């Protein structure tokens, strides 16, 4: 067949570069870090990191998300070029965490922008992000296409 | 064919000169000017002066680059809406008409092959013949040319130079020269002891 | 003077290059995930269980020490008399995008029924698949049982 | 296309560079019940599995996750774990498929759990 | 100290500097931004790529932790403490428990004790190498972060062994700690401790002579003792300037009179010295570890709680005896009560004086708990520091400053 | 078949067929020259670099390449537009289009033209123009700091890059390519290149070829914890892909100069072993090499600093260097070591 096997090729390359902008914004940021230290070398994989939202595939929102942040990372994403994807890491972007019920801080950031993969802890180890990672490419084999 | 090489070069190089003094942006004035010098290059090389040809493709290059950095150090405040025109292109056109006839019935003085300084060789690249002659036969431009170049120097220094005395400065020799185990030294600090 | 030498000769440039081929042919500690995998010692603090006795009943009997410690207040307990008169829960929901993952609750737990197990992949496509009910968390104890009571052997002498 | 698949793909049970460093240092440990061959480099220094299948870390059984995971020293084929009769079979992330965990009021469900805390008056 | 205007050595004055500053070239320097740590918005007002205005917006990660803090009991909250300078999280969780520990009047086990002081000094280290070896990466060398976060993870392993996470431990307790160490845990800290030196001189020769790292750090950032005055400094912001105060010796605490170490200081007080000060540290470190685990083995067996009123009992005793089953209950539910009374504990952290405020009030939940982080004062004096500076230098200058802003924000 | 490739056609295809070689080598190494870059940096960082993305990461240029080409284009809205094109399209052509009279061996040139220095010279620093043009077409600040900062970066190596090899046309008698690898030529195998009577140029040409190809430590139109990705941060997708594909065009270019003019282009540096192609390109893959180990071993200076290296280490040295050459030539200093002219 044609355009299955094409979007297999699409999938194909949008899984081996899959470049995610940096931007860490708390805590869960330096559990990030260390996927890209040579213990696990994220970079191996194609994932590397990009400093520009018009470069990036990816955005990885690790760590809390304030109420007086959240303009800023919806932008960003905004300026991401399509497709975009989104993992929540982290029990603070994934549903508020330890600061839920705070005056100043959002309650999930999939109330900011559309998530496709949460991986959970506070924080997820190193390699529980890069499970996580490795998740995304199967849902994006399973379900992608040109758009996305 | 050369036909077609000519015009190319040539097309290019009047319509974006035109388009360097009409037009109202001052950087896209600076690339149709590049545009304009490549083009004009391309008729040198038609003409078998290559290495004036690329002589002056390396020296317009830097010297159009600075010209784009002057260009945004005074940059206009109005650059969203960046005369007598109508006559200006009057005169604009009869000096050109009176330069066409004058170009019409061009034919050189029957002396002019005699009376050549440089006459071209067939055998010797042109970079070996322009050198042959130009630091010889003309030493003495050759020389004059340093001192053009040097009274630019001295008015440049001399009009514009000027430092900022407020900002913070590091001489490059003495960041070198730091020596770490002056820098740094470890104490033995006792229980207890403050400043 | 030989300062300014060395700096002449870039020594502190080719002293970096032989650092850098000294690590460029040394091995390498990559893990080569997902075939080889980092450390767990049996004090890791991973995804939650709910455990059974050896005699497969139920441990949790709804004291609500856990849900009391919680500093996230990640859990939420009812409870009635089971039918035969047990002190048993109704309800025991984590909401796992709430929780920190500090343990606290099998500290608080008198009869070592909430456990933090040794599984940490289980990244999920949707938000709500991380709010536990207590089916799954008591599925999480019977697949991962057997992991789980060798740590707790292991780390019985320090607790 | 078995070949190819090998030579392209980095999730179907190895990449080919895996292969060849397992033949060069790997030697082996052992085999769950799905068919993954475990292999260990310097008596157990370094410890890999080789996937039957899609290379999905969450398929490794809790009869090896300890040993995989340096949290015990000996395989499970040399100090097997006890499992009590009420422990149930391991399953990998269902989370991508329809047998993903779900809460039971979930829009998911199609038959999501009604929920009330009062009895009401019904007129004869 | 306004620079606006420019002055020149030739004393002109421009027209256009005549005229009303309206239309000036501002920045936002970050949030997202490789320098700016993801959550720091620093507006920054360029003259040709000079620094004259440097205005840090900041509370982009305030999370409101103050306000959590007072409707939870003591043992709620000591996992907040974690997540303030989260890149050494047991070194903040230290000023919560002596904080309590003073107010209570309560003495902790002599063991628990040491291992205080060993996993101080391993977030000592887990700190500096993330400072040193980012803040390289700052000045454009991409190397040395991928060697320094190898041996940061090999750090990190040492906290899970001892608590079960990697990171957020909450392994330190109001009365010692939780847990004991595992001998083999002892062994490999021993180990690792003979390799750190290693890692150290190959940073040390890829970056200290270099000529480019030199010409980044040297001269940059230049804080004298008047300045450290100003602007509430402590740490190596105070030590890189030649001021040998160091809290450990100052006002020393734990058992750290019977350790060997040297205090590190700087004579210029620029980016440069405070770099050195740091990688000093990170050696000062490694041997007080070493001394440490020696001394924990020469130890005679105790307990790592003080038990008693305050800590809950072994989970053993716990499931025995009806007095430690009611303490346990109790102290998991309701917790100590800390009798009314007010407190600054102070600890040496890796980032500089870490402080917790506490206002008890007889209850089982704090009334009032004020956290002093090192990096609120020194983040303040940012548009002080790079007043005069090219903008190349301002990632240099933020590294310095050593800023993490769980804690600058809280 | 000697009845079709004598005609204006066969003349006409053979041109277009040797253009093609040169893309095809040129675009091919560009697979091997990013997948190499980023593993040498892995190594000399204690991990691996790309090894999943086909046998050993072998693929990984490939998946990049399609991910760009299927990739959406955003264009800003305050951006001037052609000129927002103008600038990766300049980039990637000149690049490329230099390599025209770059010899790879005897007789395998495009264009075997006199002054194929002087016309390398033209070509880079008109590449520039993309960077400049790029950065400030995006009207947005991080890209128009960049632009300022690249044409500071012109105006640093460019004002003594042609008195670094002026020697080496002095020693030649030429500034045909081709001509400077035969005047290398001779018993000796690699002690003929110039690279001995010129060492110290060959180290002031690698620098200055850094700062041309905005390489680390001159990496400063780019400068990540600076400016977010300088003048390319408005660009996404193929646009974008053009300015890396500039950036490594560049690069490759200079490791074939630095093989030209200072070790002896396709000859051989052993008596016994045959010249060819094959020289030229295991040494322009040294170079290559080279430029690698150097983005994993050094920081970055500030552009200022650039440009204090440029007129007051670099212009005095190669100043001091083109007359001291023309001594030791002029007067057949050591028998003619410095003058390989007949
Ligand atoms: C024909 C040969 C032409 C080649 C030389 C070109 C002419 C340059 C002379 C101008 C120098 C000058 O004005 O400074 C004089 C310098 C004093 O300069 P200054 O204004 O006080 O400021 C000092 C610099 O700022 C302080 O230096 P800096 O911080 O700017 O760093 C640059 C550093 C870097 O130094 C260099 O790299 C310059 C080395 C000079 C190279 C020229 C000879 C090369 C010979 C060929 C050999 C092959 C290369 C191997 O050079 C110096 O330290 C300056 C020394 C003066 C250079 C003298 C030559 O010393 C003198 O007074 C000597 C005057 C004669
Ligand atoms: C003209 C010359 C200029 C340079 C050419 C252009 C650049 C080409 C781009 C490709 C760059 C490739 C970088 C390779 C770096 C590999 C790693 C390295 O340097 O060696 C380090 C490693 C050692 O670590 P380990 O694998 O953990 O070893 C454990 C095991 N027991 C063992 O000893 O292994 O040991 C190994 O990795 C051993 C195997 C080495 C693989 C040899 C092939 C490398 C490709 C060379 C291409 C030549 C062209
Ligand atoms: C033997 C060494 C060659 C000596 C020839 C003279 C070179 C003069 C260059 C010079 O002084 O300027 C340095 C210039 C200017 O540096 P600078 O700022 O120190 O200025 C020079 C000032 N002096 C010499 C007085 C100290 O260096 C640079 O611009 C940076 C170098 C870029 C990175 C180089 C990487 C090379 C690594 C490979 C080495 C090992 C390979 C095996
Ligand atoms: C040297 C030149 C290299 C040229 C570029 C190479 C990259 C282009 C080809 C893409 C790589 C192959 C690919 O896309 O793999 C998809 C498919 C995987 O199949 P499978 O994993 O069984 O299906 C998963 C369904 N979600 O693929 C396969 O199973 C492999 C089938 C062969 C496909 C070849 C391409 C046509
Ligand atoms: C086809 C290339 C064949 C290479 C493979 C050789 C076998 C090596 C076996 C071995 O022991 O290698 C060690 C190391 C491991 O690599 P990896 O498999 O990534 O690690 C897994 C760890 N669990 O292996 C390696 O580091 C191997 C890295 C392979 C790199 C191959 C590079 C190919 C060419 C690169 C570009 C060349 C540019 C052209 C130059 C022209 C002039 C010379
Ligand atoms: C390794 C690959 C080979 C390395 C050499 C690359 C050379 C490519 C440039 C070709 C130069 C050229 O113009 O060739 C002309 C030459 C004779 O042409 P003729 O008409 O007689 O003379 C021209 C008059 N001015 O023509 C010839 O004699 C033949 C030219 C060679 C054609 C073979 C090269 C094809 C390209 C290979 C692509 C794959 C390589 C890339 C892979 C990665 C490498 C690391
Ligand atoms: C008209 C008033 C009375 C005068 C009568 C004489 C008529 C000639 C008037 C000349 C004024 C017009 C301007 C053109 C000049 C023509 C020159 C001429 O005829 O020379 C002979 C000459 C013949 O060539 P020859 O035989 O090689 O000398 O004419 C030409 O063909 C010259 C071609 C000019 C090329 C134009 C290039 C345009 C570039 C793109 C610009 C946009
Ligand atoms: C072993 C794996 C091979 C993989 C492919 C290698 C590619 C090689 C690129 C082309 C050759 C470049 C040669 C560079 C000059 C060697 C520098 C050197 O060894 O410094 C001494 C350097 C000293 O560094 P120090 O230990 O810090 O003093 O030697 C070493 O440490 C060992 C490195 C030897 C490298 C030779 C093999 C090439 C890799
Ligand atoms: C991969 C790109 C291949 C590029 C074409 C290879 C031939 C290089 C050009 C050349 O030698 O001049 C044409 C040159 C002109 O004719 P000749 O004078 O008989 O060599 O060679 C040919 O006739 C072309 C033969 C090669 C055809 C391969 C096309 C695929
Ligand atoms: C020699 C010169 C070669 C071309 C140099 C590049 C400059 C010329 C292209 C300027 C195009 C301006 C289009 C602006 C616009 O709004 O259309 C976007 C235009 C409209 O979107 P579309 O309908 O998806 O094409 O987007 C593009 O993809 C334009 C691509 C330009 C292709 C030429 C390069
Ligand atoms: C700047 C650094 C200068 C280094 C000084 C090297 C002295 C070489 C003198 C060659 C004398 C000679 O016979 O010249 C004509 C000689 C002519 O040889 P032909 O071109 O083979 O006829 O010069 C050359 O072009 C080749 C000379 C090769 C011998 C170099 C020996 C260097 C050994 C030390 C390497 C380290
Ligand atoms: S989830 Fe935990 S580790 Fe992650 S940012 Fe929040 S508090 Fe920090
Ligand atoms: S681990 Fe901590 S936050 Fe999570 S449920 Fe247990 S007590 Fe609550
Ligand atoms: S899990 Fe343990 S602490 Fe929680 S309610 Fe059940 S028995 Fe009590
Ligand atoms: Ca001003």
């Amino acid at each position: 067949f044609l355009l299955t096997t094409t979007e297999d090729i699409i999938n194909w390359a949008r899984n081996g570069s899959l470049h995610w902008m940096t931007f860490g914004l708390a805590c869960c940021a330096v559990e990030m870090m260390q996927t890209s230290m040579p213990r696990y070398d994220l970079e191996r994989f194609g994932t590397a990191p990009r400093a520009s939202p018009r470069q990036s595939d990816l955005m990885i929102v690790a760590g809390t998300l304030t109420n007086k942040m959240a303009p800023a990372l919806r932008k960003v994403y905004d300026q991401m070029p399509e497709p975009r994807y989104v993992i929540s890491m982290g029990s603070c972007a994934n549903g508020g965490g330890y600061y839920h019920y705070s005056y100043s801080v959002v309650r999930g950031c999939d109330r900011i922008v559309p998530v496709d993969i949460y991986v959970p802890g506070c924080p997820p180890t190193a390699e529980a992000l890069l499970y996580g990672i490795l998740q995304l490419q199967r849902r994006i084999r399973r379900t992608g296409t040109l758009v996305r | 064919m050369m036909t077609f090489a000519f015009y190319l070069f040539a097309i290019s190089a009047c319509v974006a000169g035109f388009m360097v003094v009409i037009g109202r942006n001052p950087v896209h004035s600076v690339l149709w000017l590049i545009l304009a010098f490549l083009s004009a290059a391309g008729l040198f090389v038609l003409q078998g002066a290559e290495f004036v040809a690329m002589l002056l493709v390396v020296v317009y290059v830097g010297a159009v680059a600075v010209l784009f950095l002057f260009v945004v150090m005074m940059l206009d405040v109005d650059f969203a809406e960046l005369r007598y025109l109508p006559l200006a292109l009057v005169i604009g056109v009869v000096l050109l008409a009176q330069l066409g006839i004058a170009f019409s019935g061009w034919t050189p003085s029957d002396q002019a092959e005699s009376l050549r300084a440089a006459p071209v060789d067939a055998a010797v690249e042109n970079t070996l013949g322009l050198g042959l002659v130009l630091y010889d036969r003309y030493v003495l431009m050759f020389q004059l040319a340093g001192l053009v170049l040097l009274v630019a120097m001295i008015g440049a220094i001399v009009l514009t130079m000027r430092h900022r005395k407020d900002v913070k400065r590091q001489n490059v020799l003495e960041q070198m020269w730091r020596d770490p185990a002056k820098t740094m030294e470890l104490k033995d600090v006792k229980p207890g002891q403050g400043l | 003077f030989a300062r300014a030498t060395k700096y002449f000769l870039m020594w502190d440039f080719i002293k970096g290059f032989g650092l850098g081929m000294r690590y460029f042919v040394s091995p390498k500690p990559t893990l080569n995930y997902p075939h080889e995998k980092g450390p767990l010692s049996p004090r890791f603090r991973g995804e939650h269980a709910l455990r059974r006795y050896p005699n497969g009943e139920e441990r949790c009997i709804a004291c609500k020490l856990c849900e009391a410690v919680c500093p996230a207040q990640a859990i939420t307990i009812d409870a009635e008399p089971r039918e035969d008169g047990s002190r048993r829960t109704t309800r025991y929901d984590i909401d796992m995008t709430k929780c920190i993952y500090c343990g606290f609750c099998q500290e608080a737990c008198p009869v070592d029924a909430i456990v933090e197990g040794p599984n940490f992949e289980y990244a999920t496509e949707t938000r709500e698949e991380l709010f536990y009910d207590k089916q799954k968390l008591l599925a999480n104890g019977e697949r991962w049982e057997a992991e789980i009571a060798r740590n707790l052997q292991l780390d019985a002498p320090y607790r | 296309m078995s070949f190819l698949l090998r030579f392209l793909t980095w999730w179907n049970s190895q990449t080919l560079n895996t292969q060849v460093w397992t033949k060069l240092y790997g030697e082996k440990v052992g085999e769950d019940d799905q068919g993954n061959v475990y292999y260990q480099s310097g008596g157990g220094k370094r410890r890999w599995v080789i996937y039957n299948g899609e290379s999905e870390a969450s398929r490794i059984s809790p009869e090896w996750h300890g040993w995989l995971h340096h949290t015990y020293k000996e395989p499970p084929t040399a100090a097997p774990l006890a499992h009590k009769p009420w422990e149930k079979p391991h399953e990998p992330n269902l989370t991508g498929s329809s047998g993903a965990y779900h809460p039971a009021g979930s829009l998911y469900r199609a038959q999501p759990v009604e929920r009330r805390d009062y009895d009401a008056w019904q007129p004869e | 100290g306004d620079i606006r205007k420019n002055s020149y050595d030739d004393g002109s004055m421009d027209a256009l500097t005549g005229e009303q500053s309206i239309r000036n070239f501002n920045i936002n320097f970050g949030p997202q931004h490789p320098a700016a740590h993801g959550v720091l918005r620093m507006v920054l007002e360029l003259d040709g790529e000079i620094v004259e205005r440097a205005d840090p917006h900041i509370g982009l990660l305030h999370r409101g932790t103050e306000k959590l803090m007072e409707s939870r009991t003591y043992l709620q909250n000591l996992p907040y403490l974690d997540r303030l300078d989260y890149v050494a999280p047991m070194n903040q969780e230290h000023a919560w428990c002596l904080a309590i520990e003073r107010l209570t009047g309560t003495v902790i086990p002599r063991r628990a004790s040491l291992i205080r002081v060993l996993y101080s000094e391993i977030g000592r280290i887990l700190n500096h190498l993330m400072g040193v070896t980012t803040g390289a990466m700052d000045v454009g060398a991409l190397t040395p972060p991928l060697w320094g976060f190898e041996a940061r993870e090999e750090l990190m392993i040492f906290y899970e062994r001892a608590c079960g996470a990697r990171l957020h431990a909450a392994y330190f307790r109001p009365g010692g700690v939780h847990q004991d160490l595992p001998p083999d845990l002892l062994d490999d800290i021993e180990e690792w401790c003979e390799r750190f030196p290693k890692l150290v001189d190959d940073l040390d020769t890829l970056l200290t002579e270099n000529r480019i790292f030199k010409q980044r750090l040297v001269d940059i950032g230049i804080v004298t003792e008047a300045d450290a005055l100003d602007w509430g400094y402590t740490g190596v912001m105070v030590r890189g300037s030649g001021l040998a105060w160091d809290l450990r010796r100052s006002q020393p605490y734990e058992c750290y009179d019977e350790f060997d170490f040297q205090i590190p200081v700087g004579r210029n007080g620029d980016c440069y010295d405070r770099y050195l000060c740091r990688m000093a540290e990170m050696r000062e470190s490694c041997k007080i570890m070493q001394q440490a685990v020696q001394k924990l083995r020469a130890e005679p067996a105790g307990d790592v709680l003080a038990r008693g009123k305050l800590t809950p009992p072994r989970r053993a005793e716990m499931k025995r005896d009806m007095e430690s089953l009611i303490h346990h209950f109790k102290l998991y539910t309701e917790g100590f009560k800390v009798p009314a009374g007010e407190v600054y504990a102070a600890v040496e952290a890796p980032k500089g004086e870490f402080g917790v405020y506490l206002v008890a009030d007889g209850t089982n939940k704090p009334w009032r708990a004020k956290l002093r982080a090192p990096g609120f004062a020194h983040l303040q004096s940012i548009d002080w520091m790079s007043r005069g500076h090219m903008l190349a230098d301002v990632p240099a200058i933020i590294a310095t400053l050593d800023i993490v802003f769980g804690e600058v924000d809280r | 078949m000697a009845e079709f490739w004598a005609s204006p056609y066969g003349f006409a295809l053979s041109m277009l067929l040797q253009g093609l070689a040169v893309i095809a080598f040129v675009m091919g190494s560009l697979i091997f020259m990013v997948y190499g870059d980023r593993k040498i940096w892995a190594a000399v960082q204690m991990r691996r670099g790309p090894n999943v993305v086909g046998p050993w990461g072998l693929l990984q240029t490939f998946a990049d390449a399609l991910k760009y080409i299927v990739k959406e284009i955003v264009i800003p809205a305050g951006a001037d537009k052609f000129v927002y094109f103008l600038a990766p399209f300049l980039s990637m052509m000149l690049a490329l289009f230099a390599f025209v009279v770059i010899p790879f061996d005897e007789g395998w040139v495009m264009a075997n033209i006199n002054v194929g220095i002087l016309f390398i010279f033209a070509a880079s620093s008109l590449e520039v123009y993309g960077v400049i043009m790029g950065g400030w077409a995006s009207n947005s600040k991080y890209p128009f700091l960049a632009s300022l900062r690249s044409a500071a970066q012109m105006i640093s190596y460019e004002v003594s890059l042609g008195l670094i090899i002026i020697g080496i046309i002095i020693s030649t008698g030429s500034m045909n390519l081709t001509a400077i690898v035969e005047a290398q030529r001779g018993d000796y195998g690699l002690l003929n290149w110039y690279w001995l009577p010129h060492l110290p140029m060959v180290v002031l040409f690698f620098v200055s070829a850094l700062a041309e190809c905005n390489r680390p430590p001159f990496d400063l139109v780019e400068a990540e914890s600076e400016l977010v990705a300088g003048f390319m941060t408005e660009y996404s997708s193929t646009p974008y892909l053009l300015f890396m594909a500039g950036e490594y065009i560049a690069m490759y270019l200079m490791c074939a100069l630095l093989s030209l003019l200072f070790f002896g282009g396709w000859l051989s540096p052993v008596p016994f072993i045959a010249d060819g192609w094959w020289w030229m390109v295991i040494k322009m893959w040294f170079w290559f090499y080279m430029f690698a180990m150097v983005k994993a071993i050094v920081p970055r200076y500030r552009y200022d600093q650039l440009m204090r290296i440029g007129w007051k280490v670099f212009l005095p040295l190669s100043l001091g260097w083109v007359v001291l050459v023309a001594i030791l030539a002029r007067y057949e200093i050591l028998g003619g070591f410095w003058a390989r002219f007949a």
